[PDB]
């Protein structure tokens, strides 16, 4: 019964907000019919909330977004494990990954909420990982440098090796920061949408080196006015 | 339904009485539709308005589900007992009556009623009366 608000919104309120499909000004894109939108923050948060109620009841969505000049950190891991046995992401492993990306981003421009999601498993090639860090806004060539550093990173390789992963590298696509991403809950073609395991938080010092929030709005890269997260 | 149909395409169909007292339908041929050679941009005789049936079955659903969406949106807002009883009953009756437009007898009745609305007095005897106009294959 609910979801009808979404089509009513798209047809009536969002109709005036047309955007060219090939234009770079668009921020939220749906691949169901190839619609591209460049909405301001108001209907952005409105659609975030609406997608949240939709995911509360279920359904399948196929929305996408492209990172602009300012955005968070969203990465894709193609972890093709040797066997289809779940290496559950223990808190020590997530802490190791967070510390490694921390020390990776220290030697760059500096002035944090961590969200972890994984596959529903039972699939060839095992699962993948998508870490989302929308706190800061450093979408530039520094992101490409960080991508190269993680490609040359070795600690994450042994962290995956501790999980019995036969793909220490090549899981992170080299175009991770140069291609559009998808909001949390946006499923894949003939694939179940991902699920969150745990969401932690921390803070960085310039000198010394879960069901209580609108998760879609907080995790959005273009949403600066989120409650749980802040635009660092 | 006949009045709404005439409102949306009162300019493409006309009806006149022949010498035998039989209603006759005429359709104004437009480019981009199936048609013989040479009758573009001019009227043609129609024994039975097939295009009218196709339209009333296909394009009327647009206004039908648009008004259904409007009723749903108006029901969304909170009010007094009116939304609990009157709008619910209206929506039930309307969704019951929505499927009528796909019936055959209903369509025949609608066409028979619209014959009166599409009537145009003095059309057959004024047809092809201008000596300076000559219909050709290009218009």
């Amino acid at each position: 019964a609910e979801v009808q608000a979404l089509e009513t919104l798209l047809t009536r309120e969002l109709s005036v907000f047309l955007t060219e499909p090939g234009s770079k000004k668009t921020n939220i894109i749906n691949r169901i019919t190839g619609k591209t939108y460049a909405l301001p923050s108001t209907e952005l948060l409105r659609l975030y909330e609406h997608l949240e109620q939709c995911r509360k009841q279920g359904a399948l969505m196929y929305f996408l977004e492209r990172q602009g000049t300012y955005s968070g950190l969203m990465l894709d891991y193609d972890l093709k494990l040797n066997t289809n046995a779940v290496p559950p992401l223990e808190p020590p492993a997530l802490s190791r990954l967070c510390h490694r990306i921390f020390v990776h981003i220290k030697n760059s421009s500096v002035l944090i909420h961590f969200f972890f999601t994984l596959k529903p498993e039972v699939v060839q090639g095992k699962y993948g990982f998508h870490v989302l860090i929308p706190g800061l806004k450093l979408a530039a060539s520094t992101k490409k440098s960080i991508i190269g550093s993680l490609q040359h990173d070795a600690t994450v390789q042994k962290i995956l090796h501790e999980q019995g992963v036969t793909n220490p590298e090549s899981c992170l696509d080299p175009h991770s920061a140069s291609v559009p991403s998808l909001l949390y809950g946006s499923s894949k073609l003939n694939h179940k949408p991902y699920q969150l395991k745990t969401g932690f938080e921390l803070v960085f010092d310039s000198s010394d080196p879960l069901e209580s929030y609108n998760l879609v709005s907080e995790l959005s890269l273009t949403n600066e006015q989120g409650s749980l997260v802040r635009p660092v | 339904i006949a009045k709404v149909i005439y409102a949306m395409m009162g300019n493409k169909f006309v009806v006149d009485v022949d010498s035998n007292g039989k209603y006759v339908w005429f359709e104004f041929v437009l480019p981009g539709q199936p048609m013989n050679q040479g009758e573009i941009w001019k009227w043609r005789k129609e024994v039975n308005p097939d295009e009218l049936h196709i339209y009333i079955s296909e394009n009327f659903s647009r206004v039908m589900d648009r008004i259904t969406e409007h009723i749903k949106y108006h029901l969304s807002q909170p009010h007094e007992s009116n939304i609990l009883n009157y709008y619910k009953k209206l929506l039930k009756a309307f969704e019951r009556s929505k499927s009528k437009i796909f019936n055959d007898s209903f369509k025949k009745g609608v066409i028979r009623q619209a014959e009166f609305l599409f009537r145009q007095r003095s059309f057959i005897q004024t047809l092809d009366t201008n000596p300076h106009l000559l219909g050709v294959g290009n218009g």
